[PDB]
This record gives C-alpha cells, structure tokens and sequence, in this order.
C-alpha cells in the first residue's frame, strides 16, 4: 500500500489518499457563500443545468435537516446524502434523549468525529465531501460551521467554497478589515441577501434568474428556501 | 563530437515578436535581462553588477514557451542552439556527461551564442541518499551542469535557458541564484491574451467575415495556448470539404465546439504550480 | 489472517503443500531423541545441547513428559508448541478416565494428537505445529509395549524403534543393524547399553547432555541418575579396546 | 487509471478523485438494451426494447419490467439480474414503510432509500456496484414524478429519460418533442409518441428484428396505478408510429 | 463486510524497527510546535494555532482541552486524531476509577490507560495509529504536581520541561540553559512564552496564543459553595489580556 | 595527460572582493600557503603539517568561491578540476587518469589541487551488485591509498566540496586525509550581514541619500548567494524606469522580490 | 482484502524451514536497553542499564526497565513498553486469581507457562505480530526454594542461573563465564554487576541516573523474602563504595 489505502501513512510523515478526497469536492465547478446577521443568515449556490429534461424543483444541493439548523453540500450528491441522513437521524436522538434540539457545534463536533473513524478503520472510504452548516442558536447567535473529510471543523464569520474560494473571499475580507466588524448589519432577512449577491457578482459579473440561483436563511425556529425575484433590487444602483 | 556539429539548424532565422500574443510583460521581464549584456555590457559595469547567468520558464505545456525560446533569435541576429534534456543518456557512463564539457566550450569558440534546454525534469532530481544501481548516474551527469555554469571555470558572454512542466523535484543547488537569476511563469492567459493568439492565424489566411470573436472566445476559457492553430486550420479543414474554398465564420464553430470535449476526455491532467 | 487460507491451502502442482514439508524440514534443527521397546520394557532418550554450564540443571524443562503413571511423551524441534499438546492430551486423560470410568489406551491417544494437527493445517488463520512427537507406554494391566510416532502432517505410525530430529539418519541405520524384530533385548539394562551406544556418534561423550527414563509393567515409571548413566557411559567405552 | 494504477479495486480515489471501478459500469449499461421514462401531465409511462436473440421466444411471456407495491413503476437497463435484486428490496422496504406509517409510499423519500443502498455498495472494498441505470416514476397526492438512477447514486428528477445504446439518438427527440408541447401531454397520446422512439432507435441494430412492451399509469385511466396495455391501443400505436416514419 | 482484520503494522522489518510508527511520528515533527514545563508549585502548557486564514474564528478551536478539573493537556501533531481520544480518555476517568471508587484519578495511571487506547490500535487489524504525541499535566497527593509526555506507541516518559513539534529541538536546546530547578511560575510563563516566540513568525498577538496551568484551587469557579470537602478546580486556563499584560513586560 | 594552469587565466577575485566567514578565512590559510611560505617557525617544533581539508554547507554560501581569491594568491601550482569527469567509457581510463595527477603534482610540487564536487564518487557503502558502480569505488579506493598510503608527498591534500556531508565513508573522513572539516552556514546573524551587503554594495554604484537598514533587521532567516540577487535586481528596479543610479525604494521594492515566497503549498491539505 | 492486504507473511515458514517475524523480533530487542539477573544463594538481584539520559528528563520518580507482579516475584523487562503493560495487567490478576481460589501463592513455574502461552498464541493464530519483548523473572517458593527464569517473544521460556539480555550481551556472558561461582552470597554478586555493566556500555562515567536495580533476601527467619527496589541515594552508596 502506502499510496492506495489510508490506514498506513507514507514514509514521509503524511499520507496521500485523503488529500485527494478534498479534491473531488471541486468535481462540479460550483461556488457557494454564507454570511451572518443579528437574527438572520444567508446561503446561496449557483445552479447549472445541462439537458433540459430535469425537474429543477427536484434538483437541490440543500437539505434543511431540522428546525433551527440548515446545511448545504459541496462535491457530489450521493456521497453527501448519507452524510446528511444520519445527521437527520441523529436529531431524533439528541432531542429524544437530551431533551432539546442540537446546536450546530455539537453536531459538527460529531459528524466529523466519525469521519475520523472512517480513516482509522479503512473499511469505509471517507466521504467525498466538504460540508457546511447554518443556524440561529440562543447563546451565541447566528453561527456557521464548516466540516471536511478529516475534521478540522471551524466556526466562521463567513465562508467561501468551490473552485474559487480564493478571490470570492478577497471580495469579502476586503471590507471586514475596513468595516471593523465580524458582524454584519441590515439585520432583516432580505437586505443581507443582496449583500451576498452583489459582492459575488462584483467578483464574477454574470446575470441570473430565479432559475439558476437559490437561497437559504437561518431564523428563529426557521430555515427555508424561497422565491428569488429580489434579483431586481440590485438594479436601482447604476 | 559530430553530434554537437549536427544540432545547430536555424541558429539565426528570425520569426519575430509580432507573431505572438499574451506575453507582453514576461518579454518585458526578459528582453530586459538577456539582450542588455549582449547589447550594452558596460552598464552592469557602469553600475557594478555581477551580471546574470541563467533563466528558465515554467507552466503547463503546449503554451508557447518554445516559441519564445526562439523568438529571441529574431531580435539578436546572433547565434543559438536547440537541444533537449533527454537525448543525452546512453550505455557508456560519462559519455552522456562528457558532452556537456564539449559544448560549453563550443559556445566559447563562437558567440554571441546561447543555449536552450527542454524537459529538464529528467535531469531535475533531488540528490537522494539511497538509489538504484544506476539512477545516480544522471545525478553525476547533472552536477557537471551544476558546475560548469558557475564552477571554478569562470564564464561570461554566454547564456542558458531551460524549461519544464514540473518545477518541483529539482535539486535546489541548481536554483541557487547565480546559476539563474530570475524565474517566470507563463500561464494559460486571459481571454484577450487568448484572443491575439486566435487572430494571428486569420492574419495570414484569407479571412472573409467580421470579427465574431467575443462570444466565440466566450468558449475560450478552456483552451491552452496551442490548440487554436489546430482550431484555425480545422475551420477551413471542412469548410472546404463541401468544396467551398472560401472560408467563413460559419464553419469554425463546429470545430471549436468539437475540439473542447475531445480535448476534455484526456485533458486537465496537472499544472505543476 | 482470520481465515484467508494463505498458502497452507494452496496445493502444489507437484501435489504437496508447501508449509507442511517446510515444517518438518525445520524440525531437524532441534535436539534428537529416540525410543525402544524390548521384551518387557520401553525406553526413551534425548539430549541437552551444550550450554555454558549455566543452563539450569535442576528444573530444566525436559523432553520426557508424563501424562499419567503409564504414558509419556518425547518430541523434537520447537518447544513453545510442545507445551500445549502436552496439556490438551493429559486434559483428555483426566476426562477419558472420568466419563468412561476407566483410563486411556494408547491407540486412543495417538489418534487424537495425530488428528489434532490435521485441524491445525486444514483450517483458516492457523499455522501448523512445527513439531514431531512420539508416544510411549503400556495399556492398563497389560504387558504389551507400544510406542507410536506422529508428525505434523497428522499421520501416526507405530514402530519398534525410531528417532526424530537432528542426525537421525546418522543413527537409525545403527539401530536397524542391532535391533531386530527377530528377538528383543532381554530386559532393562540390555536396551540401555544398546540404546545409549547408538547415540555416541553425535555425543562428544557428554554424558550430562543425555537424559533417560524407562517404562515398566504396573506403571513403574522412573528417570535415572547421572551416575547410573555415566557408569554405563564408561564401561561401554571400556569395551572400545580394539 | 491505466496500469499499475487504481481502477481495478473499489474505494480508491484516483488522484483526480474518481472511482474508475465505477465508470466502467456505465459503459456496461451503455452496452445494453434501450428504455425510456416519460412524464405525462397526469402521470408516467415507460417502454423498453425486448430483444429477440432467437426465434424460440414467446411474446408476452418474459417481461423486462418489475413493479413496486401498488403504484411505483420500475424498469431495468443494462444488466437485468442486478436490477432484479434491488427490486426485491424495492417491494421489501416499502412494506416496512406501509406497516409502520399506515399509508402508501411517497416517491421522493423512496429514492432516499434506494438511492443509498446502491451508494452503500460503492464505498466498501469487498463488493461491486450495480451495473444498471434504473428508472422509476409514479404518482401521489403531490402529483407525479420521474426519477432516473445511476449506479453512483446520481439520481435526479426528469421529465423525459433514456438509456441504452440509443441515448443521444433518442433523447434528442424527447427534447425536440417537448418544446413543441409545453402543455404536457395526457396519457394515451404520449404512448405512440414514444413508440416512435424505439422503432427509430433500433436503426443501430438492423441485423435483427425485436419487439417491445409498454407501461401505463395515470389518474384518469388507472386511478394512478401501474399496468401494461393490450388490445387495440398499442396495436393502433405500433403500426401508427411505424406508419409515420416512412 | 470489512474483511480486513489483516494486521497492519505487524510486519517487523528485518532491522527490527516498526514501519508506521517511525512514519507516524514523521508527521508530529512536521507538525506545529508546543511545550509544557514544571515548577515546584505549578505547571504550564502552551502552543499556537496558525489559523491559516483570517476570517476563520480562532477561539472555538481550543487546542488545549480539559479532561478533568485537576488535569489538562495539549498536543502538537494532527488535530482531528486528538479530539476523539480525549472523549474516550475523560470517559475512562468517570468509568475505570470514579464510578467504582468516587474520586478523580491520579495521573500516574490515567496516562497508562490513555496509552492503552493507543497500543490497541497499532496492533489490531487495519488501524492506523493516532498521529499525535501529546502531553498531560496534573496534580495529586501522593505525588502532587507532575508532568507526562506520551507517544503514539504507548511509551510514556516523565519530563521536567519539554517541547515537541517543529522546532522543539531548538527549544529543548534553549530551556535548559535559562531554566532553573526552582523557576516558580510568573517567570516560568515568561521563559515559556518567549520559548515559543522564537519559534514563530507572522504575528505574536495575545489572541494568537492559548495556554493554561495547574496551580492552586479556585473555588470561586466551583460554583456549588457550601461544602468544605469540595476543593477548588486546580486547573484553569487564561484569557487573552491577562496573557497580553505579562506580554507588555517584554 | 591531465592539465595544469598558470596565468593563462585566473578567477580575477580577491579576499577584499569577498567578506564574512572570516574565521574560515584563516583556518584555510594555515593549512595551505603559510606552510608553503612560513615553514621553519613550526618546524621549530617539527610537528607534521596539517593538510587538505573538506568544506561543506548548504548550496552556495561560497562553498565554491573561497578558493578563488586564495587561488589568485597561491604562489604554487594549481588546477581546474571537478569530480564527474574521472569516469570514462572504458574501464581503466578512470584510475589511470588519476594516478598521474599526483605524479603531476609531484612532478610540479609543491602545489595543490581541488575538486568542486565529489559526493557523486563518495558514498557510505562501496556497493557491490553491479558491474558499474564498483568501478567508481575503485576511483575512491585508489586516492584513498594515494592520499595516505605509503609515501604520498609534501603537498597538502585533495580539497573536497559538497552540498552534503553524511553520505560518504568515514575511511576518507578521518585524520591524515581530512584533518579539518568546515561548515558554511549563513543563519542571518546581524554581526556580518551589515558588512557584506556593504562589501558587495561598496564596490558598486550607490546613492548616499538612501535607506539601508530597511530590511536587515526586517529579515532574519537568510542565505549568502541570493542576497546578491536583490542588490543585483535593485539595479534592474531602476533601468526599467530608465534610471541611471539607484534609489532607496528600489531595495524595498526588491525586498520581497527575491525572498517573500513564505508558504502557500497545500496548507490545509498538508497532513490533516 | 487478501490479494493486497499482506496478511500472509505472518504465521508462516521459510522454504528453508524457519520464521522471519520472530528472528526479526528477537533481533529487534538488541537495539534496546540492557538488564541482567543472577541467583545468589542468600538472595536475588537484577539490574538495568537505560540509555535515555537527557539531563532534565526526570529519571528519579519511578522506573521502566523494572516492574513487579506480586509481593514475592519481580522481573526485568526489555522491549517496547507499550507491549509490557498488558500481559503484566494479565499477570498481576493471575496471582490475585490463584490465591483467590487456592488461598496460596503461585508455584512460579506455572505462570511463565501462562504468559508464554499468549505470546505463542499470536504467532500461530491470526495474522498478528508477537509481543516484541524478552523478560527476566525472580521469585521464591517452597517446593523449589529460589528460582530464576528467562523468556522470549515466541514463548520459549528457560530456567537460567546468571543472565544478560538486550544489547551487547554475548560477550557479557563471556565476560562473567569465568566469574560465576555457586556459593554466591549477595554482596559478592553486586560487585559482579558493576564489573559487568561498567565494561560494556557507552560511557564509563555511568551516572546513577543511567542505572537501576533491585534485590531479594530472607531477612525474617522463617519469613518471606523482602522485595526491595533501590532508590537513588542507596543506589549511589554501593556505586561509590566500590571506589569508582
Ligand atoms: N559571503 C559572500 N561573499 C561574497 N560573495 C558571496 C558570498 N556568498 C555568496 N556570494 C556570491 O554567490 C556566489 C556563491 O558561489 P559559491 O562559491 O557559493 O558556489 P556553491 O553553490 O557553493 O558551489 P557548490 O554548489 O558546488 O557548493 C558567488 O558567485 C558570489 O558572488
Ligand atoms: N502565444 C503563442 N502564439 C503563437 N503560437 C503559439 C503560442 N503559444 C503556443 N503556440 C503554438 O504552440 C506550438 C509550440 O509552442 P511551444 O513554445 O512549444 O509551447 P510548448 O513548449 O508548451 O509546446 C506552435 O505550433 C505554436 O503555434
């Protein structure tokens, strides 16, 4: 082995396999982003459509696993759902057992800790995915967390993901050094959306419909997608 | 040997810079360094520089570096040689490496004259403690090169440039500045950088239509720097196959769309930093 | 290799099975041994490879190894594997004596411990017993002497004398010369001077190295004293005078 | 993963992050029979080319279709038996749903099961993927659906479908048809519109004859249950579609 | 299902040195720096995180972690193979020692059982070792303050002042000179602090660093006041300004 | 026949055109030319002279150059030789090439020779299982005896040079053959860089209106050959703007030009 | 699975008829430390020469080349200590089991043929490595009085008089093969140890920190033996009484 399996390192002092699993996440050329608020968050994911026989209500990379929680995937789908499913099944446990619903942090203290176990006992290959979460908790406020094939889960002020998480961020961290805020204002669940869409199209410069993009917002006892006719409200600027 | 007396084929012939695009600053980063010693050498003595010795390129292949490797010939009028970093090895040990001494001296007997050297990753290893019975041979073949450019044997008024598609794996002792005093990356350019390259073929052959590029080149975010000469001819390759020997912007589209997916099925292998 | 039938399972194109002939090809590197049955007695013998006079003489783990009053076992080659067969035999002795209300035979014993090895070479995730052994002693209330030899392939074959291990082929040709199915040795001391004498070719006259028991009717088991041995080691050499 | 490589065994990400032991499969189904899945405006309909490989075969004797509990039609392609396997799991689990939640089975959550059992044959080392490309489409209170199936689990929701050796041929019409009918056809008429495909798709394989079979499920015609179609209906079709292609 | 009980790592190469072990700790040296030292009256451990990108929060990812109110630890190696075994480790202290007796464990043997978490993994079938060589600090009554290193094999050593990671050798070459047999704390942290700052570029902000100690009880944190047989939690870390005012001293 | 060099050419450099490494600028002196020049003073005490040495270090750092000024100041006979030409097509050409060089030295003695690189022909094991890689060892063995076999010479000894100093046999690395070893580390200590910048800079045109400490203390992990590049490139930060003498910001514009490439190579997906 | 998980090289033979993993393991120890054990008439001793001697490394609290089993038996470990704390955890119970059902202490010949029979157990079954270890023993009874044993990673135990292990040992025996009488009081035994160890190791300086040993005696007439591991100060006493 040493270049095929996982449970034996290289001679160097690392391994090679899992370093590939990070790479298949970019096997769909999709980009995403997520942000914060006093009471609100946003997530978005540009949607491609080859041959037009699809049912674009059926197409979705998003899985609102529970109330108070939300997530979207990267990489391919089928190896994502099983990472989503036991997640959904787990909230039938923490609630039934420890009284109440899961915060994100306990979840992304958990959904990763077994992904570690999928790289000790190599019988199950590690899941070909990096993966994110959203919520509006009660102590710490709207919190985001990232996850991964090996589990350096991290909280965030915001995120960036795809093949182009180097400059989309650079269109974002540009002003969180200027505005001097991890937080972002315009708390209501609309105004923050245009912020997410205006700064990315500034980084990309491409026009859209309700057809090709989406939405997801974390709100008290709430999480959902919706109608994206508010593409228009950018128009008033120039 | 007579083999050194065979490589030199087109030591002068000018294929100038107008026939190139995308690289208006790399060449600004390179017309700087090479020609000036070989044009006005007292400047580095006017100012007190140990002048450069050595350059290379890097970036993926089929991209136009070898053109640049010869396009400088047009500016100089002076001499040049072409040679790989592959067709050197053989059975008899040292015979591969002796040649290296045979040639730098052969530079000194007629110059202004410089060198090119492809695919140096073959001679581009990290000197290993452990080895096979023979792979250390190239390592001892290498270090002659590592020597002669900056060795005890002083040198001046000759230049080397090399190139790979795999900058890594190299012995850092080569990368010591003094052995080569500036690097550069040639990437797959932007669309406009991909656009001059598109039209130079039309600049030669009988164009018929208006521009019709900006949407054609909307597809051009995938290509390399060299598949388009194929694309350019490929339009007329079958515009004519209907015995229509006056080309159009109608027919290339079937070509330029086509090439992308036949290129896709074995493309985007690696990039090497 | 839980299961996996690594190469024990893989027969050969010649027919053999590699790891088995390999085993008793390894066994010959260990201390020799020997067995004899005469008219009324049965005799055994081994050696101690030369130590530096530190190999603890008192409580050495020896080659003869009792089972009951009327059965013993000697062996050859590997040793850590020897100690379990000695255990899961005498286990069955105390069991056989119990649930049948009468002790063991020997034709019941060699069948077991020759059949056990077959399961340790016709199963998965198991290495054979790189060892070869022999059994010795009487059945109850019977004068008849018996010894049975067995080896890791799982076959047991009776004998009158036999040797195992190192330089046996340098030895057994001496015994077929002297010993004969014609006529036994008379009694105890006869077998021994015949027995010991056969060793001497690989012995460098280390009387300390060699250790002996006998077996007799009514289970009169015993091991013998180095003086009693050494005074055979010499008078036999006194006979060398020619 | 060309030799001294990675394609041979499962669950080894080739360095571009791929399981080349999988993408060999989709060539297998590509080296198999043809079949389709269509969304009526009130339900579904399927089809398949049954393949005479000899003269000794009997019409309406050896189908190439199975079925879910009461409604969910399901087809096969490529390899049949591996298909036949999980269809035994199809009828199985939906009963575990029915006994428990006291109702029939919805189709989206259905793929939530069958889109994982196959995924859970991708990730180990000591198994093989299902070499098929399945389709299943049905009906429910929220309307109707159609779902194509790929072995890696990349199931989406289509309005038209295809597979086999005649995909780019066939699915072209499915695109060249629907643009002329944004209405979304009712049941009986999409039938002959689809049989047009198979007697056109077989153009590859003119060494031989063949035949076909048909599915049927809609609200106005079955109460939204699955079945086949016999008598003058499809016989009025096969000559019709055969008539209007010459 | 999972037909690979085939023992990995069980193949002694003929020299006698195991294969993955000497490869595994090839990582931890490639990993970040840390340290932890000892005094007569208190203990300390610290390291730095290297966020590697700005927007990511750097206070949720607690590299230092608690496992008892009297014991605390840190690593420097691989991360995700650390936070899983602590959860086993602290569970043990409830199970193997507490539920059966009542007390919290000493640290002469918590480390022992944490080692047994490790060797059972380098010996079973198809299981890699944990890419970490962490170290724990604790307090007792037969032995009081104490310190221990471990390694992915299981061999735990005791120590007095140690670093492990990237430039640990430079630090082990550093401490012992300006170390003292009775360097009590508030100079210990200083020499400890600067013991890292040499090992780092980028920035040395007070928020960049975590650390903690095991000193003397502090039942202001114990909460449930009204029990004289409930001493204070002897372990407690520090915030990012009370570190950043010992830091203005230098 | 092998060659030798006098005054047809020289390296055309000096002790003054170099600087730093000053403790190495004297250990080398006492081994080589002072014995050649000043003999009696230690033959007052008549100990055997020290002899040819080794000198290693990371690539560059003047491992190859320091010779060049002392070479200019030799007052004895001297060579231009490296290692990887000793090999030849035929078999005995190699060892035959090299027996005579000491005869050539001895035929022209007192003198000394040099090698620019040797690690190709000097390794720990004298590997056995190939008809080729023994014939290099024969080139090792022969000097290993010609060095300190019977009755070698008055001369000082074959001066090594490498990028590495562990691969090769101790039989060569021990007294009587390599009585001194030398390290050439840079370390970026501030005691010397504040000279050798100035050494390299004083020789060359320079505006006395310009910063210089803008980078020294600002950068702390540096080497010895690269630094020529920045104050090489500083000039090239000028003429691009057709400037004829340098300015202060050239160095600041140059500081990250040569150095600042700290770390981005697969950071997150390094080990975790 | 089988074709690519090399679970075959374990628990199999050479064609020349031997084992690799064990002849490797038996060699693998010799990189490690060193220990001895002898058998005086009056009592018993041991010793251990560490190599881990960094100055700030705490080497005074407890020990690692030596352990205990019960109130009458002790050992001298050699190997890797991740593969020592397990079988010991399986040994210490055994005494606390043997007593627990027969209200007496162990006939010491019995337990080594209980510890060896798990070491053998892995190099026949499974595809697992053995414990890379070799042990000494030291114990007392009544049906044999004093004793001393030696083990192996395969499972082959042996009774021996005066023994070394680990490193550089084949001369160590040959360094003492002349010096071993059989009278052998205690205080003419320890002089042999230092006379043994101080002629074989790295540095003849031999800081006490680089050394451990123990002792056994019969101090109460008609009473048990006194397990006593020596501690630094009293180690240092005889260390300098010799005059070194
Ligand atoms: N301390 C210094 N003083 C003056 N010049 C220096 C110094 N360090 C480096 N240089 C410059 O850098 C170059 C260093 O060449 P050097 O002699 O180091 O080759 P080398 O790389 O050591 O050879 P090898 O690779 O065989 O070891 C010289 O050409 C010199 O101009
Ligand atoms: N910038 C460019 N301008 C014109 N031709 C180019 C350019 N880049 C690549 N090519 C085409 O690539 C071929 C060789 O380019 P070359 O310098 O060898 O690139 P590479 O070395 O990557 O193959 C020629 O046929 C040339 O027409």
């Amino acid at each position: 082995g040493y270049d095929r399996h996982i449970t034996i390192f290289s001679p160097e002092g690392r391994l090679y396999q899992v370093e590939y699993a990070f790479k298949a996440t970019n096997q769909t050329n999709i980009n995403s982003l997520a942000v914060r608020g006093k009471d609100c968050t946003v997530v978005i994911s540009q949607k491609k459509v080859p041959d037009k026989l699809l049912d674009p209500t059926t197409v979705s990379y998003i899985f609102c696993i529970s109330r108070t929680i939300g997530m979207v995937v990267n990489g391919p789908i089928p190896d994502a759902r099983n990472a989503a499913l036991r997640a959904k099944a787990e909230a039938a446990e923490f609630r039934y057992k420890y009284g109440y619903d899961m915060p994100c942090d306990v979840l992304a203290k958990r959904m990763a800790n077994l992904s570690q176990i999928y790289t000790q006992r190599a019988y199950m290959r590690p899941l070909g995915v990096i993966l994110t979460f959203v919520s509006v908790d009660e102590e710490l406020g709207p919190s985001i967390y990232k996850t991964d094939p090996a589990g350096y889960y991290v909280g965030y002020k915001a995120t960036a993901t795809g093949p182009k998480q180097q400059e989309i961020t650079t269109n974002l961290e540009n002003h969180f050094k200027k505005s001097k805020i991890d937080h972002i204002n315009e708390e209501s669940w609309e105004k923050v959306v245009e912020f997410a869409i205006t700064h990315m199209i500034d980084a990309l410069g491409t026009e859209f419909s309700k057809n090709d993009l989406e939405v997801g917002v974390a709100t008290k006892d709430k999480f959902f997608t919706l109608s994206a006719e508010n593409i228009e409200e950018r128009l008033v600027a120039i | 040997d007579p083999l050194v007396y065979n490589m030199t084929s087109f030591e002068q012939g000018e294929i100038t810079f107008d026939g190139i695009g995308g690289l208006t600053e790399q060449i600004r980063e390179l017309r700087e360094v090479i020609e000036l010693p070989l044009k006005n050498p007292e400047i580095f003595q006017r100012v007190g520089i140990k002048p450069p010795k050595g350059v290379l390129l890097y970036g993926p292949p089929g991209t136009g570096k070898t053109l640049l490797a010869k396009a400088v010939a047009a500016t100089i009028g002076a001499n040049f040689i072409f040679s790989p970093a592959s067709g050197i090895v053989d059975k008899y040990i040292g015979e591969s490496a002796r040649i290296i001494r045979e040639m730098f001296a052969y530079a000194k007997e007629h110059e202004p004259c410089i060198i090119f050297m492809d695919e140096v990753d073959a001679i581009g290893g990290r000197r290993f403690s452990e080895g096979t019975s023979a792979d250390r041979e190239i390592q001892r073949t290498l270090m002659e090169l590592l020597t002669q450019m900056d060795g005890f044997d002083n040198l001046g008024q000759t230049k080397i440039i090399m190139a790979t598609n795999r900058p890594d794996t190299l012995d850092p002792a080569l990368l010591r500045p003094g052995r080569l005093d500036r690097k550069v990356e040639i990437p797959l350019p932007n669309e406009a950088g991909r656009l001059e390259i598109f039209k130079i073929h039309t600049a030669k052959v009988k164009k018929t239509g208006e521009f019709d590029f900006e949407a054609a080149v909307k597809m051009s975010d995938g290509f390399n720097g060299a598949d388009i000469r194929n694309c350019a001819t490929e339009a007329g390759f079958f515009a004519i196959r209907d015995d229509r020997d006056h080309i159009n912007p109608d027919d290339l589209m079937k070509a330029v769309r086509k090439v992308a997916e036949v290129k896709k099925l074995e493309g985007t292998i690696e990039y090497q930093k | 290799m839980s299961g996996y039938d690594r190469a024990l399972s893989i027969f050969s194109p010649d027919g053999h099975i590699f790891q088995v002939e390999y085993a008793l090809e390894a066994v010959k590197r260990g201390t020799c041994a020997v067995g004899v049955k005469g008219k009324n007695c049965v005799v055994l013998g081994c050696e101690r490879r030369s130590t530096l006079k530190l190999q603890d003489t008192r409580i050495t783990p020896s080659k003869v190894s009792k089972i009951d009053s009327h059965v013993v076992l000697s062996f050859s080659g590997l040793n850590a594997d020897s100690r379990i067969l000695i255990e899961k035999a005498r286990v069955e002795a105390q069991s056989h004596r119990l649930t049948l209300e009468d002790p063991v035979t020997v034709e019941y014993l060699t069948r077991y411990v020759a059949g056990v090895q077959q399961r340790y070479t016709q199963s998965g995730g198991v290495r054979p017993f790189g060892v070869s052994t022999l059994i010795a002693g009487f059945d109850p209330r019977d004068d008849e002497p018996k010894l049975y030899q067995t080896e890791p392939s799982g076959i047991y074959s009776s004998w009158s004398a036999q040797t195992i291990g190192r330089n046996s082929k340098t030895v057994r040709e001496f015994l077929e010369k002297n010993y004969d199915r014609k006529e036994p040795p008379a009694t105890v001391e006869e077998c021994v001077k015949l027995t010991v004498r056969s060793l001497l070719e690989v012995v460098q006259t280390g009387a300390k190295n060699i250790e002996i028991t006998v077996v007799k009717p009514d289970s009169d088991i015993v091991a013998l004293s180095s003086e009693e041995i050494n005074q055979y080691v010499t008078q036999i050499e006194q006979e060398k005078q020619e | 993963s060309i030799g001294t490589g990675y394609d041979l065994s499962n669950s080894v990400f080739s360095p571009d992050g791929r399981n080349f032991q999988v993408e060999y499969a989709v060539k297998a189904v590509e080296n198999g029979t043809t079949s389709i899945g269509i969304k009526c405006n009130d339900g579904v309909v399927f089809a398949v080319e049954k393949l005479i490989t000899s003269k000794l075969l009997v019409p309406q004797k050896n189908v190439k279709i199975q079925v879910v509990d009461r409604h969910i039609g399901c087809v096969y392609s490529g390899l049949i038996p591996d298909g036949r396997h999980l269809v035994n799991r199809g009828r199985e689990e939906a009963a575990s749903f029915k006994k428990l939640y006291k109702t029939p089975i919805p189709i989206p959550a259905f793929a939530d099961r069958l889109g994982q059992y196959v995924q859970a044959h991708t990730l180990y080392n000591s198994v093989r993927p299902f070499g098929v490309s399945t389709i299943f489409g049905g009906v429910d209170k929220n309307g109707a659906h159609l779902y194509m199936l790929e072995p890696s689990g990349s199931y989406w929701g289509y309005k038209g479908a295809a597979t086999g050796k005649g995909r780019q041929s066939a699915k072209a019409e499915l695109e060249k048809l629907v643009d002329h009918h944004p209405e979304g056809l009712s049941a009986r008429e999409a039938v002959k519109q689809a049989a047009k495909i198979i007697y056109l798709a077989h153009e590859d394989n003119k060494e031989k004859d063949f035949e076909l079979e048909i599915s049927w499920c809609s609200l106005s015609e079955t109460n939204g249950l699955h079945k086949f179609v016999k008598g003058d209906l499809l016989q009025e079709a096969i000559d019709f579609a055969q008539k209007e292609i010459n | 299902m999972t037909d690979r009980y085939s023992f990995s790592l069980t193949t002694f190469s003929p020299s006698g040195k195991l294969g993955q072990i000497d490869y595994a700790l090839t990582a931890v040296k490639q990993g970040v720096t840390s340290l932890g030292i000892k005094a007569t009256n208190g203990v300390v451990i610290a390291t730095e995180k290297k966020s590697s990108s700005p927007l990511a929060m750097s206070e949720t990812l607690s590299k230092v972690s608690l496992l008892t109110p009297d014991i605390g630890a840190v690593y420097s190696g691989m991360g995700p193979d650390y936070r899983v075994l602590v959860d086993k480790s602290r569970k043990v202290a409830h199970t193997s020692y507490k539920r059966i007796y009542g007390e919290y464990p000493p640290t002469k043997l918590l480390v022992s059982e944490v080692a047994k978490i490790m060797q059972e993994a380098t010996q079973s079938g198809g299981v890699r070792p944990f890419g970490v060589s962490l170290l724990i600090a604790g307090h007792d009554e037969f032995n009081g303050f104490s310190l221990y290193q471990v390694d992915p094999s299981g061999s735990y050593f005791p120590w007095k002042a140690t670093a492990i990671g990237k430039g640990s050798v430079a630090a082990k070459t550093f401490l012992e000179k300006r170390w003292n047999d009775e360097l009590e704390l508030e100079d210990a942290i200083h020499i400890a602090l600067l013991t890292l700052k040499e090992s780092v570029e980028g920035e040395f902000n007070g928020d960049t660093i975590e650390l903690a100690i095991i000193g003397d009880e502090n039942p202001d944190l114990l909460g449930y006041t009204g029990i004289p047989t409930d001493k204070g939690p002897r372990f407690r870390k520090l915030t990012s300004q009370e570190i950043n005012d010992r830091l203005e001293a230098l | 026949s092998i060659s030798v060099m006098g005054e047809n050419e020289k390296p055309d450099v000096t002790y003054a055109d170099v600087g730093g490494l000053d403790m190495q600028k004297q250990e080398i002196r006492e081994a080589v030319e002072l014995p050649l020049v000043q003999a009696d003073l230690y033959e007052q005490i008549g100990i055997d002279p020290p002899r040819g040495v080794l000198l290693y270090g990371p690539p560059g750092t003047g491992k190859t150059m320091l010779v060049k000024a002392v070479a200019n100041s030799t007052k004895a006979a001297f060579i231009r030789v490296n290692g990887s030409e000793f090999v030849h097509k035929y078999l005995g050409e190699g060892p035959r090439m090299v027996r005579d060089v000491f005869r050539l030295a001895r035929e022209n003695a007192p003198s000394i020779i040099f090698i620019d690189e040797v690690d190709s022909i000097a390794t720990k094991r004298f590997d056995a299982q190939t008809g080729s890689d023994r014939e290099v060892q024969r080139i090792l063995i022969e000097l290993l005896t010609q060095m300190d076999g019977f009755d070698q010479s008055t001369n000082v000894k074959v001066i090594m040079a490498t990028n590495r100093a562990d691969t090769l046999d101790p039989a060569l690395l021990r007294p009587g053959r390599l009585d001194r070893k030398i390290e050439f580390p840079s370390l970026r200590d501030r005691r010397e860089r504040r000279l050798i910048f100035g050494t390299i800079a004083s020789k060359m045109s320079l505006a006395p209106e310009a910063d210089l400490d803008s980078l020294i203390i600002r950068n702390d992990s540096l080497s010895g050959a690269v630094i020529a590049a920045i104050m090489q490139e500083a000039g090239l930060r000028a003429v691009r703007k057709n400037r004829y003498v340098i300015l202060q910001s050239d160095l600041e514009e140059a500081y990250a030009t040569q150095v600042k490439t700290d770390n981005t190579v697969d950071k997150f997906d390094f080990y975790k | 699975m089988g074709s690519r998980r090399y679970d075959s090289r374990t628990t199999i033979f050479s064609p020349e008829g031997r084992l690799y993993q064990v002849e490797y393991a038996l060699e693998s120890i010799s990189h490690a430390g060193t220990a001895i054990g002898i058998m005086a008439s009056d009592g018993i001793v041991l010793a251990a020469e560490r190599k881990v001697t960094s100055t700030l490394l705490e080497q005074d609290t407890s020990t690692e080349k030596l352990y205990k089993l019960n109130d009458k038996i002790a050992v001298a470990v050699a190997g890797l200590t991740a593969d020592a704390e397990i079988l010991i955890n399986t040994a210490r119970i055994h005494a606390q089991n043997y007593l627990k059902t027969y209200n007496e202490d162990i006939p010491v010949e019995i337990l080594v043929r209980r510890l060896s029979d798990i070491k053998q157990g892995y190099t026949q079954h499974g595809g697992l490595r053995p414990f890379g270890v070799s042990f000494i023993y030291a114990g007392y009874d009544d049906r044999y009085g004093y004793q001393l044993y030696t083990s192996n990673p395969s499972g082959n135990y042996t009774g021996w008089k005066a023994i070394s292990v680990g490193a550089n040992t084949s001369a160590a025996q040959t360094l003492l093969q002349m010096d071993y009488k059989d009278d052998m009081k205690v205080d003419d035994a320890i002089e042999l140890a230092l006379k043994t160890l101080s002629k074989t190791t790295d540095s003849s300086a031999l800081t006490y920190d680089r050394l451990e040993f123990a002792t056994i005696r019969k101090g109460a007439n008609d009473g048990e033996v006194y397990q006593k591991i020596f501690k630094p100060q009293e180690i240092k006493d005889i260390l300098v009484k010799t005059g070194i």
